[PDB]
RNA sequence: AGAAGGGGGCCUGACUGCGAGGCCUGCAAGCCGAGCAGGGGCGAAAGCCGGGCCUAGUGAACCGGUGGUCCCGUGUGGAAGG
RNA sequence: GAGCCCGGUGAAAUACCACCCUGGCGCGGCUGGGGGCCUAACCCUCGGAUGGGGGGACAGCGCUUGGCGGGCAGUUUGACUG
RNA sequence: ACAGCUCUCUGCGAACUCGUAAGAGGAGGUAUAGGGAGCGACGCUUGCCCGGUGCCGGAAGGUCAAGGGGAGGGGUGCAAGC
RNA sequence: GGGAACCUGGGGAACUGAAACAUCUCAGUACCCAGAGGAGAGGAAAGAGAAAUCGACUCCCUGAGUAGCGGCGAGCGAAAGG
RNA sequence: CGCGGGGUGGAGCAGCCUGGUAGCUCGUCGGGCUCAUAACCCGAAGGUCGUCGGUUCAAAUCCGGCCCCCGCAACCA
């Protein structure tokens, strides 16, 4: 309604539950959906998203502090990577195919923050303050969001998920949207 | 083949075109004859007492205006072009 | 196909209302059978003032009704009622209530839609109404001597 | 055959720009082609390579079709169309 | 996404709100095709009818679509050549 | 040409013909009738082939003109739009 | 009703030409019919066309055999402006 | 050039668009039927599901790109 309504998301329990749903066309060609990998996202999230670094045993005094709260090492290689209930999780980057560990015994993988500056500045952000969502077939839509508490100064969830319109190829035109769930889900413009 | 409010007619020509398309290759006409486009007529009694109308087709409504008069009219039989002389 | 009715028909007979239809229903029917009218602005707007000089031309017979509310219901009446304690004698017919109202006070009466069943005939007090649609109850008094 | 033939190695000059000068010739067509410039192939090199030992293997313009480029673009702008 | 569940395990977990592929039903729109009855346009009729019979949105007629169409029309049916 | 035979068309505003039409023949007729076709008194007869052609019959499918239909695309304007 | 041609409206050929011929040409000519009259039509902008322009209409001379039209054939052929 | 339909045991048909497990038919051959035969009855092996590879955990198959196949197509200087 008028611009993007933040706070139409209003009981149920905490509500951190609003979502960006919005279709388009399937596979124009050759492309389809791929937003941007862990976007800025303008909000201060307070998400204490526990990621992990499974850089090495080396980096458990910062890479624990890396952003987010617990952080192991290489020891995960071959110790947690065996069974069904037992085997945020990172990789290896330059080039090293390293999907051993991770990749049959899936969660999320692709790259590692670009950061070997350090594990944990104050001159890197975003490695534990972002979201993404790749494709969803003939279901396409859904994004990250906060809390109900923020005016409208909460528009991130119309900047990140409605501004990641730049992986869609030609064929049609995107329509039909709407910001809520676990209350309900209103729709919004552009 | 007459007209009342209306007109006679014309006898416009048919063309003939086994063409192409020129939205595609080339294109011509084989030709084309004196046509007969007979001014589209019909009927319409009436009353003012009891009326004839060989109304235009168009024009169809144009009689039920001039229908609807009151000039104090009397044994005419005819009547008619006592509305049509009066007509628009 | 614009027209004005009559004789109330199904679907469309609110009488002199306005409805569309192919010309053909019209122009072969309902024209014919002198059940409607063209759209004719023309009989259009003499019938629209064919109502507002209706609309208050009967809009008097209730226009002047509040002239005679705002008197005839409270100023009563008290009639000399020719009687004298139990079972009163000339029951009061509207020819001697109208008759003590016209031939009282010079107002206008009207000896039936007056709200009179009975005569009554006995003494005592009453306040029925001047009828039709909205109404004056006169209160009327009875007397003896 | 003192190769145009038989075999091997790299390559794509079966180029773009042009063309002195001829052959043949009624016109229009057809025919060989030195050499300059451009960037290339092979070679140590002098050099050769603008298709095929050689003559047949093809069809004026008109009309449309696809590509592109600078030009035109009906008051001007951009388009529709040349 | 956790009060109105995980679990264990598998390609994926449910209590709930959603945006939508698959697909049918539920009251409206806009349009369609059909099969019925009608009469009043159009048609035909009746000892002369302001009417009565029967046909009836059909037929007939205007425009436009495609086809059949020597019934008729204008034409074409090469040149060399003992 | 002929009587006579046969196939065939035509339900009456008949089919068919003349005519732009109105109108008229048909016929003030109504299938024991009217038109078209071939054969040609009368006697005995008239075989087989429905692949191709024509015509009669097939409320299924194939193809198909408008028109309806609008997924999608292009032109322009700052735009609502056109 | 008449009237030598002359004018306007309504209709409206073919031979020819293209060295055949069907678009095209001849040609809106011939001729037919109506009508107007000493003439007829046209006539005061819902024009023209690129000029800060022009200013009813009709006739002549140029524009110009230009611009264009065209089985881009034969051939047809303006207008503004002066 | 426009559209859009089919490759499946030897042959000629379903199946997939809802993936998930390849089945009709005829024949090949061996028994059962008489002396034998066609009518017949039964048991059988026989496909990298056209491929270059895109998806899914997994394709005969879901959607494209490709070699014929196959019908509608509209001209044709
Ligand atoms: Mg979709
Ligand atoms: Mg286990
Ligand atoms: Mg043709
Ligand atoms: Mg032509
Ligand atoms: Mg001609
Ligand atoms: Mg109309
Ligand atoms: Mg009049
Ligand atoms: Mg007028
Ligand atoms: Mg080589
Ligand atoms: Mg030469
Ligand atoms: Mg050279
Ligand atoms: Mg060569
Ligand atoms: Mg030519
Ligand atoms: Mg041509
Ligand atoms: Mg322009
Ligand atoms: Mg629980
Ligand atoms: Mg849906
Ligand atoms: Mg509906
Ligand atoms: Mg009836
Ligand atoms: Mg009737
Ligand atoms: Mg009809
Ligand atoms: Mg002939
Ligand atoms: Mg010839
Ligand atoms: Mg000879
Ligand atoms: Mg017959
Ligand atoms: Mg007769
Ligand atoms: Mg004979
Ligand atoms: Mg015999
Ligand atoms: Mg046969
Ligand atoms: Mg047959
Ligand atoms: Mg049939
Ligand atoms: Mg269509
Ligand atoms: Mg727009
Ligand atoms: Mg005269
Ligand atoms: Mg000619
Ligand atoms: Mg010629
Ligand atoms: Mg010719
Ligand atoms: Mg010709
Ligand atoms: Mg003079
Ligand atoms: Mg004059
Ligand atoms: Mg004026
Ligand atoms: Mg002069
Ligand atoms: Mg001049
Ligand atoms: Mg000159
Ligand atoms: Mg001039
Ligand atoms: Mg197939
Ligand atoms: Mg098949
Ligand atoms: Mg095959
Ligand atoms: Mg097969
Ligand atoms: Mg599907
Ligand atoms: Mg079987
Ligand atoms: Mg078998
Ligand atoms: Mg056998
Ligand atoms: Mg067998
Ligand atoms: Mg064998
Ligand atoms: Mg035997
Ligand atoms: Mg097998
Ligand atoms: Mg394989
Ligand atoms: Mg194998
Ligand atoms: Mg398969
Ligand atoms: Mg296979
Ligand atoms: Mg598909
Ligand atoms: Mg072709």
């Amino acid at each position: 309604k008028v611009y993007t309504i933040d706070e139409a998301a209003r009981t149920a329990k905490f509500d951190e539950t609003v979502e960006v749903h919005a279709k388009l066309g399937i596979d124009p060609r050759r492309s389809d959906q791929n937003v941007r990998g862990t976007v800025s996202l303008p909000h201060g999230l307070g998400k204490q998203v526990r990621v992990l670094a499974i850089a090495k045993g080396e980096k458990i005094k910062e890479a624990e502090e890396a952003g987010a709260d617990y952080v192991g090492g290489e020891e995960i290689i071959q110790k947690i990577l065996d069974a069904w209930m037992d085997f945020v999780m990172g990789a290896v980057g330059s080039k090293l195919g390293r999907i051993l560990a991770p990749r049959g015994l899936n969660p999320k993988a692709g790259t590692v923050g670009f950061n070997i500056g350090e594990i944990i500045r104050e001159i890197k952000a975003g490695r534990i303050e972002f979201r993404n969502d790749k494709t969803g077939a003939i279901h396409a839509p859904v994004g990250k969001a906060s809390f109900p508490p923020e005016k409208l100064a909460d528009n991130i969830r119309a900047f990140i998920r409605a501004l990641e319109a730049h992986k869609p190829e030609g064929a049609k035109g995107t329509f039909l949207r709407s910001v809520y769930v676990t209350t309900t889900m209103g729709p919004s413009v552009r | 083949s007459g007209k009342r409010p209306i007109v006679a007619n014309s006898i416009q020509r048919r063309g003939k075109a086994k063409r192409e398309g020129g939205v595609g290759k080339k294109t011509t006409g084989i030709s084309k004859r004196r046509q007969y486009p007979n001014l589209q007529k019909v009927r319409v009694r009436v009353a003012g007492q009891e009326i004839t109308f060989r109304v235009a087709a168009s024009h169809i409504p144009k009689v039920y205006e001039l229908v609807e008069r009151a000039k104090g009219l009397k044994l005419e039989g005819l009547s008619p072009k006592e509305i049509k002389k009066e007509l628009l | 196909m614009k027209v004005i009715l009559l004789e109330p028909l199904e679907n469309l007979g609110d009488v002199g209302q306005v409805v569309d239809v192919k010309p053909g229903y019209a122009r072969n029917y309902l024209l014919p059978r002198g059940l409607a009218v063209l759209a004719t602005e023309s009989n259009l707007k003499a019938l629209e003032a064919r109502i507002r000089a209706q609309a208050k031309r009967l809009a008097e017979r209730k226009a002047e009704a509040e002239r005679l509310k705002e008197i005839l219901e409270n100023l009563t009446l008290t009639i000399p009622v020719r009687a004298g304690e139990t079972k009163i004698y000339g029951s009061v017919t509207a020819k001697d209530i109208a008759e003590a109202l016209s031939r009282q006070h010079g107002v206008t009466i009207d000896p039936k839609r007056l709200a009179l069943e009975k005569p009554i005939k006995e003494l005592g007090e009453y306040v029925l109404t001047y009828k039709p649609h909205p109404e004056v109850p006169i209160q009327l008094k009875v007397s003896v001597v």
